[PDB]
């Protein structure tokens, strides 16, 4: 940009003229445990595909059927739980 | 009895409504003085809801089940049973009127749009021509079937504006 | 006599078949 | 009713599993660049 | 006085002046003749 | 002119008088209608032998906060 | 308008009332506590419940009440 | 990006071209009417589709006429 | 961003407007890149299947779950004392109370209570366990299946039909009327006389034993003879009770006329000879045109010949089978309208003459149906007239219909709008100020001031049906009559007994109340039609737009220049029509539903003196009605109806949702995105994360149609919730 002075427009620094900033960013390569880092890239070796990461969301699918299947009923939730009498109604009916 | 309708003068319904008005504001003159302001509205009030019960009995309305007049809106089945002041007169008599009051409106905005000035003419009404034009309005009826049997009262619809179709 | 299990399975399975002629036809009306 | 474990496997699936799996595609394919 | 006149005559007073009238005479029609349901001659 | 017709609408057509002796069963009203139409039934039987609207502007309160008293004054 | 309602019912349910020596008797009883915290509560017991003395004052001194109401709302 | 078109009609009163708050339209020689130019529209991509150009056209019926049609990043007037 | 396969110019928007617009326009084939006519006729075809699979779906559905979680079984025991249970629920969200309270007719668990009366339609057709529902479902399922296969079938270039072939108008009337019509009531006529009369009379009859069985004493034998008065020997007797065989009879082809005492529905019998005498006339019908067997008639030869002389209607009907023939939307507005004026004499054929037995008990699912089938009428007639101002704006030639019928009615159309517009000012004028007189002279304590005009025109016409209760001894009142005295021993007698009784439907008793309220309606009808008629005659251009056929059928607007020209495209007249028709809708359905209100409860007097005012219709009807709706859930508990209470509050939260795009524009909204945006753009964290579309507002055309959409639901809603509720509650 070249903002030495009241100039902020610099055809030879047009990436400074237009705000191209980080502002907070700041590249350190020194900060995780080495041990602990490879612990955690280890345990999520595999998992950075697609089809794979989405692999995981599909259990979470399987939970939501395991939950219906038995995951209410083990909650004891009122949908799946029994139901005690009836009424008849306004006239004659039921 | 017309269509099931029964007179309003030997109508169960209509003698009672009239007792329960009439007995609706005994009731609220009764906590009044004999000779106060509010007992003398009341007792007017109570004499006009008498004579409009004994004029729309005398007048020969028709009441139904519910006990109030009800108005018959056909010629010839209101002719033949005397019932032709309930639509029909009241027909011939607002057709008067308002044909009355179009012709003058009419005259009026014809004989003002050939001045100069129009449009002021209308914001700024000629008191004196309304006056005229409107005491001329009362023979709409016979102006208005000569201008028709003359041609005057159209428009060529060659000479009317119309949208491109 | 109400409808059994099996007959809710058969019914099931015939709409998943249904289903399938569906996503067909669908395919076809995209192209 | 015959089968009563039916709906409690039915409803999440349509509710649920089907209604995400369908957004999601339909987000993944409206925003292909190249279809 | 003109001018007055003119005032006088101008869409709105004359329009209120109408109603008016138009509307005392409807009162005073009610007030003398009331209930007139049918026009019983 | 609007307060001069509040005042005038209390000295003429109103039980402020009648309603300073009973404050807490009659019911302030100030205007009255003229019975034209079956318009009458407006004239409610707010109390002192008055026949009249109710009403909710608060001017009666007002008038006795002030020591009005009398017809006269307003 | 939500200002003006929540005034109305508070009052009416909360303050305003008659005494009785034995108590306090509000004119809606006190059904704000326990109903003003869903929206059906205020359309059945404020809007629904309240509005009973407009849509039946036809035929006395608040008729005219009951005709603004409804030309209000055309 | 929007189809303007400007007709025979014209007048060449450059009433548009004031107008434009894009820099759309323009006048060039003409010899269809007594001020000898006519309107064009060589920048269409730059127009937003706002018709202050119609708003100011005297001929009857309108002499330039905009027709909106695909929305591109200037046409809708995104500064973002 | 490329989704639009069908619109490259919309893959282009890098807004989220590319989106929104291309779901909008997904179904208008015409304007989709690279579209010809026969691909455009192929793929409405294919739709025309597909749309054909889910119906049937649909269908199928709705008999499995009658069938698996229902009670049709008791309900057959049952008719009058069951509640019919439409399906099950399942709703994790469901509370105790609520699990309790839903259960109703002897369910195992919570279950919806059926509304639609395929009850009474399935146990009249001769169905009666959950087997043969189950079958049905089944077959229904396997006909969807089928319908979609030839669907894509009819997609591959083998099997893909030329434009010419959907051009063959008298082939296709031919069959339609002989075939599609025709034999589909004699098939129906043939499992009527098979299935539905013998189980009406308490025999059994199904695969498995059908062909074992007589229809008729006599098989065949008189039909073929001739003798074909021997189908009508001995009808079901007045005593006949319903699936029995007590009074029972052996005719099949009878015409009684009238009601089941029992039932108090249409007779078998009747339905099936209706269904015979209409399948009979279709195919006669259906062979009128002419295809490639040298006879039969062509349609351009007549429209031409319908020229009447002395010019009165121009060049006639000239060009007029090539205008329908060649345009998609004119035969689609024939149909929508002629269509939506069905559904509503469906509407109101169904509740005057029930032809399900047990149906007229069912308060709720007659109101339920009434409401249904006269709303989709009131969408539909929209739709008719929509596309007819489609047309106008799309495929009308005015070379190719100079002269004709259509030029002629364009070329004055401003006296049809003016005289349109005339009618709608006076029957608003005179029907307000009527309600008003009353409404002022029952506030001030004076009924007998009250205006009331006797409906005699709708009375006169009732007499002539052969209602005493006016004494007007016109045709069908006087027994010494000539039409009286011909059918004397056909179909007046049941006829007569059904029309004067006041226990039905048939013919209700009219009063003032029924002349105001019906005024109201022809004012909504004339409001609608003049809409939508002003929008379509000047789709193609008006005084303030003469080049509007340029622009197309919707489009924002033209600038606030000359003026201001905001709502000028037909769309917005369709938009603006919209209302009208709900608001005429509403009218009608009000009125149905208080005066079978008062009728069920035995109290026509209340609809009789309430309905004359305005402060009765809402006092009497709308809040003395909702008591029990707006109690669904309270402070203190819930019941069944809390469903409905909900639905009530969901319908007006829409509503009101739908005034904010109704009544905002776009200009703010923009102003308040941009804003947010750059809020975004520099909210740290999430300046991470990027909008693949540039966030803008709705368009005008898009933001109208929204809160259209929104009106239109939260009334819908609101409407059925109440209606359902109140009638539900009480019967
Ligand atoms: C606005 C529409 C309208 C309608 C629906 C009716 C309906 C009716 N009119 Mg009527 N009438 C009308 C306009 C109308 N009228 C007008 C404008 C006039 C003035 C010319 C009359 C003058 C009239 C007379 C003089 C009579 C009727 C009579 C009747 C009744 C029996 C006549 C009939 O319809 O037989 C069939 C009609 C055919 C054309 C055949 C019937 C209910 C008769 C009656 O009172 O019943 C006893 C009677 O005599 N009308
Ligand atoms: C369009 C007809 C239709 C409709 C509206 C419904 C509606 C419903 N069904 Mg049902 N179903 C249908 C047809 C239908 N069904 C048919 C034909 C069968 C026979 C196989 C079934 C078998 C069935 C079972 C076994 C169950 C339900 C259940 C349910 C309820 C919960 C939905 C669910 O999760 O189940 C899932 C539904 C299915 C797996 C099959 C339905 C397939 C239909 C035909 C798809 C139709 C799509 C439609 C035509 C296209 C519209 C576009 C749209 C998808 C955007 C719900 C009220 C559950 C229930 O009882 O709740 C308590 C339950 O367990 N249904
Ligand atoms: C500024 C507000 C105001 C308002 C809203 C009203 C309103 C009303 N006044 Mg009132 N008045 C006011 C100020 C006001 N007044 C003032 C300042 C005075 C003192 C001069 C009066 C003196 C007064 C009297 C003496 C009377 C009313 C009456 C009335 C009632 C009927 C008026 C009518 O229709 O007469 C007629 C309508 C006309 C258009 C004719 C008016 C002709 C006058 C002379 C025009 C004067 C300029 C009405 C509700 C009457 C009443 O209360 O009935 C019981 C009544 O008799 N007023
Ligand atoms: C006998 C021969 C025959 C038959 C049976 C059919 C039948 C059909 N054709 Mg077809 N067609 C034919 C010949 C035939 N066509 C020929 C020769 C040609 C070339 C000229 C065509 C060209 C053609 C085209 C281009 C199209 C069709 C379409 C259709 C379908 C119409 C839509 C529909 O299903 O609604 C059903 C309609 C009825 C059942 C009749 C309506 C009766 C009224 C309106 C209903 C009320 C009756 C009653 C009161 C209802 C009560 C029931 C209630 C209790 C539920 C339909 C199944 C359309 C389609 O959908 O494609 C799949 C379509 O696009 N046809
Ligand atoms: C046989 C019936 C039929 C058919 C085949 C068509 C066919 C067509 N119509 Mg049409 N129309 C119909 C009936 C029909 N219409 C009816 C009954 C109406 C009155 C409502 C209309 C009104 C209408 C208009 C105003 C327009 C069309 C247009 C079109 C064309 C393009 C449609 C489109 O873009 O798809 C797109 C489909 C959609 C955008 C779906 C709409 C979304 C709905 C309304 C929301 C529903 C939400 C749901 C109810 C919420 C549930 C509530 C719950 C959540 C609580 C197309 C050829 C357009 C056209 O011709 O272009 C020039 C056009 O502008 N139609
Ligand atoms: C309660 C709301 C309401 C009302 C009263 C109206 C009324 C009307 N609409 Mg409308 N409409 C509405 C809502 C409403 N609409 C909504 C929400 C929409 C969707 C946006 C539309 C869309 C719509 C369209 C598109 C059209 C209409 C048209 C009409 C007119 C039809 C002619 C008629 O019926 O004659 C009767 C007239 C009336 C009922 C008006 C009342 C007359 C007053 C009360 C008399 C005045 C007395 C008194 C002096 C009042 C003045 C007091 C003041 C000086 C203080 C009419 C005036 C059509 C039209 O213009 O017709 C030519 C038209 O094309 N409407
Ligand atoms: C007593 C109370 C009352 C009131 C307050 C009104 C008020 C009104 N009426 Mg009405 N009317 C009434 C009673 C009443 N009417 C009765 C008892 C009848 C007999 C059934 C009618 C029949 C009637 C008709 C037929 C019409 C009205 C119309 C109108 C409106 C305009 C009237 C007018 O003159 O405008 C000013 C006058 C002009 C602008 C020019 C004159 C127009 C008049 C009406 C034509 C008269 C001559 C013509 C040849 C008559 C033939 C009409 C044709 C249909 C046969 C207006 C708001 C008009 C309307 O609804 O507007 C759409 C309308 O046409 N009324
Ligand atoms: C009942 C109708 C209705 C509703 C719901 C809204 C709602 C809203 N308006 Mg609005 N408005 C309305 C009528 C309505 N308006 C009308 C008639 C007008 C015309 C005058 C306006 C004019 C207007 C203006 C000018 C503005 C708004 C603004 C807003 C937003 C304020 C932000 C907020 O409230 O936070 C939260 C939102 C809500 C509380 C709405 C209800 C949402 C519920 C509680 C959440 C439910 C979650 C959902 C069910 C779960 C997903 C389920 C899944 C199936 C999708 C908000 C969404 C302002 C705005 O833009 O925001 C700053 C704004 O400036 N409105
Ligand atoms: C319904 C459908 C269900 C689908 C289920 C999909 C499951 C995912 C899957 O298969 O991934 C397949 C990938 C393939 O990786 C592959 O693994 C290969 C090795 S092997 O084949 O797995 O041996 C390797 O060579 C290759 O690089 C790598 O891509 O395998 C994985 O890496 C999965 C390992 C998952 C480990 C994380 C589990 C969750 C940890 C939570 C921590 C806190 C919990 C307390
Ligand atoms: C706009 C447009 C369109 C559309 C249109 C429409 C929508 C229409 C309609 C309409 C309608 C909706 C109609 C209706 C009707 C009806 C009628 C026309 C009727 C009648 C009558 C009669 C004849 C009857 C008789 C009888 C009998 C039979 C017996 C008994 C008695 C009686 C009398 C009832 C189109 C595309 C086409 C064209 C262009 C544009
Ligand atoms: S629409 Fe606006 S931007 Fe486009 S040419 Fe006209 S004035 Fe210029
Ligand atoms: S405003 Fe109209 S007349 Fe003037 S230069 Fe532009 S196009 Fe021509």
């Amino acid at each position: 940009k070249y903002g030495e002075e009241s100039r902020y427009f610099d055809l030879k620094d047009l990436e400074n003229t237009v705000g191209s900033w980080d502002m907070y960013g700041q590249e350190d390569k020194s900060r995780y445990n080495g041990l602990q880092s490879e612990f955690f890239e280890r345990a999520a070796n595999g998992l950075s595909r697609r089809e794979y990461i989405l692999g995981l969301v599909a259990i979470g699918g399987a939970g939501i059927l395991a939950w219906g299947g038995k995951g209410a009923a083990d909650v004891r939730l009122p949908t799946v739980g029994p139901q005690q009498p009836a009424q008849v109604g306004p006239r004659g009916r039921l | 009895d017309v269509a099931g309708l029964t007179p309003c003068s030997e109508s169960k319904a209509f003698a009672k409504r009239k007792k329960n008005e009439v007995k609706a504001l005994n009731k609220r003159l009764k906590n009044y003085e004999a000779d106060s302001a509010p007992a003398l509205a009341l007792k007017a009030t109570i004499a006009r809801t008498e004579a409009r019960f004994d004029k729309y009995a005398k007048q020969g309305l028709l009441c139904g089940t519910d006990g109030l007049p009800h108005l018959i809106a056909d010629p010839g089945l209101a002719l033949r049973y005397g019932h032709a002041g309930d639509v029909f007169i009241p027909t011939i008599g607002f057709i008067y009127f308002a044909g009355w009051l179009g012709y003058a409106g009419s005259k009026y905005l014809q004989a003002v749009a050939a001045t100069a000035k129009p449009i002021e003419k209308e914001i700024i009404i000629d008191v004196p021509l309304a006056w005229k034009l409107l005491w001329e309005g009362f023979g709409w009826p016979l102006r208005a079937f000569a201008e028709y049997k003359n041609g005057s009262l159209m428009e060529d619809d060659a000479k009317i504006t119309v949208s491109p179709r | 006599m109400p409808i059994a299990d099996y007959q809710v399975f058969t019914a099931l399975f015939l709409a998943l078949a249904t289903g399938i002629f569906a996503v067909r036809l669908g395919v076809a009306l995209y192209k | 009713m015959s089968a009563q474990f039916l709906p409690s496997i039915l409803v999440p699936l349509v509710g649920l599993v089907f209604p995400a799996v369908a957004m999601a595609s339909m987000f993944l394919y409206i925003e292909k660049e190249e279809i | 006085m003109k001018d007055f006149t003119t005032y006088l005559s101008t869409a709105p007073v004359l329009t209120l002046l109408s109603v008016t009238v138009v509307a005392g005479l409807l009162i005073e029609i009610n007030r003398f003749f009331p209930d007139a349901l049918i026009a019983a001659f | 002119i609007w307060l001069s017709g509040m005042y005038f609408h209390g000295a003429r057509f109103s039980n402020y008088e009648a309603w300073l002796t009973d404050p807490t069963h009659i019911k302030p009203s100030a205007q009255v209608v003229w019975p034209i139409v079956g318009q009458e039934i407006l004239n409610a039987d707010v109390g002192g032998g008055f026949q009249g609207l109710q009403i909710t502007s608060g001017f009666f309160q007002l008038w006795r906060a002030a020591g009005i008293t009398s017809e006269l004054q307003l | 308008s939500i200002v003006i309602f929540h005034f109305s019912w508070k009052m009416q349910s909360d303050v305003w009332g008659t005494v009785s020596a034995n108590g306090v008797s509000h004119i809606t009883g006190g059904n704000f506590a326990q109903s003003a915290n869903t929206i059906n509560g205020w359309l059945r017991d404020f809007l629904w419940a309240q509005s009973s003395q407009v849509i039946q004052s036809y035929g006395s001194a608040l008729s005219a009440y009951g005709l603004i109401f409804l030309g209000a709302h055309f | 990006s929007h189809t303007v078109k400007i007709y025979d009609t014209c007048i060449g009163c450059t009433q548009c071209v004031r107008a434009c708050p894009t820099d759309v339209l323009e006048m060039v020689p003409w010899d269809g009417c007594k001020a000898n130019q006519i309107a064009s529209a060589p920048r269409t991509e730059d127009c937003v589709g706002c018709k202050r150009c119609e708003s100011a056209c005297p001929t009857d019926f309108l002499s330039v006429r905009v027709y909106l049609g695909s929305e591109t990043t200037r046409s809708m007037g995104l500064a973002y | 961003k490329l989704f639009p396969k069908f619109s490259q110019a919309l893959a282009q928007d890098p807004t989220t407007r590319r989106i929104w617009f291309g779901i909008a326009t997904a179904h208008d084939f015409e304007s989709h890149d690279g579209m010809t006519e026969e691909r455009l006729y192929q793929k409405i075809f294919a739709s025309h299947f597909g749309q054909l699979a889910i119906i049937f779906l649909w269908t199928s559905g709705n008999l499995f779950h009658v069938a698996w979680q229902g009670n049709f079984e008791q309900w057959v025991q049952d008719p009058l004392h069951i509640r019919p249970i439409a399906h099950a629920i399942w709703d994790p969200h469901f509370g105790q109370p609520a699990v309790e309270a839903f259960t109703r007719g002897g369910a195992s668990g919570p279950v919806n209570i059926s509304t639609s009366g395929v009850y009474q339609w399935w146990y009249t057709i001769g169905l009666r366990t959950n087997q043969e529902l189950y079958t049905g479902s089944i077959f229904l399922l396997v006909l969807a299946a089928l319908f979609l296969f030839a669907g894509w079938l009819h997609l591959q270039p083998a099997f893909q039909p030329a434009l010419s072939w959907f051009k063959n108008a008298e082939s296709r009337l031919n069959h339609h009327l002989a075939g599609l019509f025709g034999v589909s009531s004699l098939a129906w006529t043939g499992h009527l006389v098979h299935v539905a009369i013998p189980e009406s009379r308490g025999q059994h009859v199904g695969w498995d034993n059908f062909l074992t069985v007589l229809p008729h004493p006599a098989g065949l034998t008189p039909f073929f003879t001739g003798n074909w008065a021997a189908y009508a020997e001995n009808p079901d007797s007045a005593s006949h009770v319903f699936n029995t065989a007590q009074g029972s009879g052996t005719a099949i082809l009878t015409f009684l006329g009238g009601f089941h005492p029992q039932t108090q529905s249409l007779w078998l019998t009747d339905m099936a000879h209706h269904h015979l005498a209409i399948a009979v006339i279709f195919i006669l019908a259906g062979h009128m045109y002419r295809t490639i067997f040298g006879i039969g008639h062509s349609m351009r030869e007549i429209l031409e010949a319908q020229t009447p002389p002395s010019g009165s209607l121009g060049a006639g009907h000239k060009g007029l089978y090539d205008t329908v023939n060649n345009s998609l939307h004119f035969q689609l507005g024939l149909a929508l309208a002629s269509v939506g004026t069905i559904s509503s004499l469906v509407a109101q054929h169904m509740y005057s003459l029930p032809p399900y037995a047990f149906l007229a008990q069912d308060f709720t699912t007659q109101a339920a149906l009434y409401t249904h089938h006269q709303y989709i009428a009131g969408f539909i007639m929209c739709g008719a007239f929509a596309h007819g101002a489609i047309f106008f704006v799309r495929d009308y030639d005015p070379a190719q219909n100079r002269g004709n019928v259509l030029a002629r009615i364009l070329d004055h159309k401003e006296a049809l709008i003016s005289h349109l517009s005339w009618a709608s000012l006076f029957l608003g004028f005179h029907t307000l100020g009527l309600y008003v007189h009353n409404d002022v002279v029952q506030a001030f304590g004076t009924p007998e001031k009250q205006i009331l005009i006797e409906p005699v025109f709708a009375q006169w016409i009732q007499a002539a049906h052969g209602k005493t209760a006016y004494g007007f001894d016109f045709l069908l009142s006087s027994a010494t009559s000539a039409p009286s005295l011909a059918g004397q021993a056909l179909w007046l007698p049941g006829w007569l007994q059904g029309i004067n009784s006041d226990a039905n439907s048939l013919f209700l008793t009219i009063g003032p109340g029924d002349f105001l309220v019906h005024h109201a309606i022809a004012l909504g009808l004339h409001t609608t039609t003049l809409i939508l008629v002003k929008g379509a005659l000047d789709a193609r251009g008006s005084k303030l737009m003469p080049d509007k056929k340029d622009f197309g059928y919707s489009f924002p607007c033209d600038g606030p220049g000359r003026g201001g020209t905001c709502d000028i495209s037909a769309w917005d007249a369709f938009y603006l029509a919209v209302f009208w028709m709900l608001n005429t809708i509403g009218w009608v359905t009000f009125y149905w539903h208080w005066k079978h209100l008062g009728i069920w409860q035995g109290n026509v007097n209340q609809f009789n003196e309430s309905s004359t005012y305005l402060m009765g219709w809402l006092r009497d009807y709308l809040w003395l009605n909702s008591s029990q709706l707006i109690n669904g859930y309270n402070p203190f508990g819930m019941n069944s109806l809390s469903v409905w209470a909900w639905m009530f509050l969901f319908g007006h939260l829409i509503y009101a949702t739908g005034f904010m795009f109704l009544i905002s524009w776009r200009g703010y909204w923009q102003e308040l995105i941009e804003t947010l945006a750059w809020a975004h753009e520099r909210t740290p964290l999430a300046n991470l994360v990027r909008w693949r579309d540039k966030p803008v507002a709705l368009s005008i055309v898009q933001a109208r149609l929204v809160g259209l959409t929104h009106f239109s639901v939260g009334y819908v809603l609101t409407y059925a919730a109440f209606l359902i509720a109140s009638t539900s509650g009480k019967f």
